[PDB]
């Protein structure tokens, strides 16, 4: 069982940041800077970022696997470019999880024309769970979340080979 | 016997020991089966050519 | 603590992360602290990480 549905919607949930300035070119499509579907790299919404809150509970029945992500900026310029707080961090939360990240400052050998990096965790709430979270820039929230039944009793086939 | 079973696995530049580990089951497994389908296939021939001249002789 | 049993001796300790701010302070007064165990092999500075868990 695999249904995937949205918990932090990109409209409602995100009241005071930027919810659609999230967008690279790493990433494009259309030849037009974009991201992903699921995530949504949340920026500051004027020249501000407050402490960012949000919480889940795991209603449905089976247990929800949500994905999200740590940006780490390639200097202090767009550190504040992005969140304007020099010195920040993100809190995932959670009744068995539960990691502090803190952003780090520095320039990586460019790839797909990018200094800075992009770290993504994940996590599954069981049933009956909270999960919070918590930040003050470099947060990459979800928008999509997944809720399954795994038998997780198999393996990936690599292969050019038809599928009938 | 036949385990439902997911022969496979992915591991990263860095648990390399592991892949070793799990290269060894594998192969572990192959130079046995090998060998004892051969001799079964083998030995088993052996026997059953003798069998039906057993069963002539018996006539 | 210095090992003269014979044998080796197994040690066990805790770092506690409080919920807030309020209490780092109710408990320990310093709000930045860290812990650090050491040892001839082991050797690991803590930093307690404050926030609220569910």
């Amino acid at each position: 069982s695999f249904e995937r549905f949205e918990i932090f919607p990109k409209t409602s949930s995100w009241p005071n940041h930027d919810s659609n300035k999230g967008v690279t070119a790493a990433c494009p499509h259309a030849g037009a800077k974009s991201f992903y579907k699921n995530l949504i790299w949340l920026v500051k919404k004027g020249n501000s970022y407050p402490k960012l809150s949000k919480s889940y509970i795991n209603d449905k029945g089976k247990e929800v696997l949500v994905l999200w992500g740590i940006h780490h900026p390639s200097t202090s310029a767009d550190q504040q470019s992005l969140y304007q707080n020099a010195d920040t961090y993100v809190f995932v939360g959670s009744s068995r999880y539960s990691k502090k990240f803190k952003p780090e400052i520095a320039i990586r050998p460019k790839v797909r024309d990018q200094e800075g990096r992009m770290n993504y965790y994940w996590t599954l709430v069981e049933p009956g769970d909270k999960i919070t979270f918590e930040a003050t820039g470099n947060l990459v929230v979800p928008r999509y979340a997944f809720a399954m039944e795994r038998n997780a009793g198999s393996g990936i086939i690599i292969s050019d080979t038809p599928v009938h | 016997n036949t385990q439902f079973t997911a022969v496979g696995k992915e591991f990263n530049h860095l648990e390399k020991r592991i892949e070793n580990l799990n290269k060894k089951v594998d192969d572990g497994f192959l130079d046995i089966w090998t060998y004892n389908a051969e001799l079964l296939v083998l030995l088993e021939n052996e026997r059953t050519l003798d069998y039906h001249d057993s069963n002539v002789k018996n006539l």
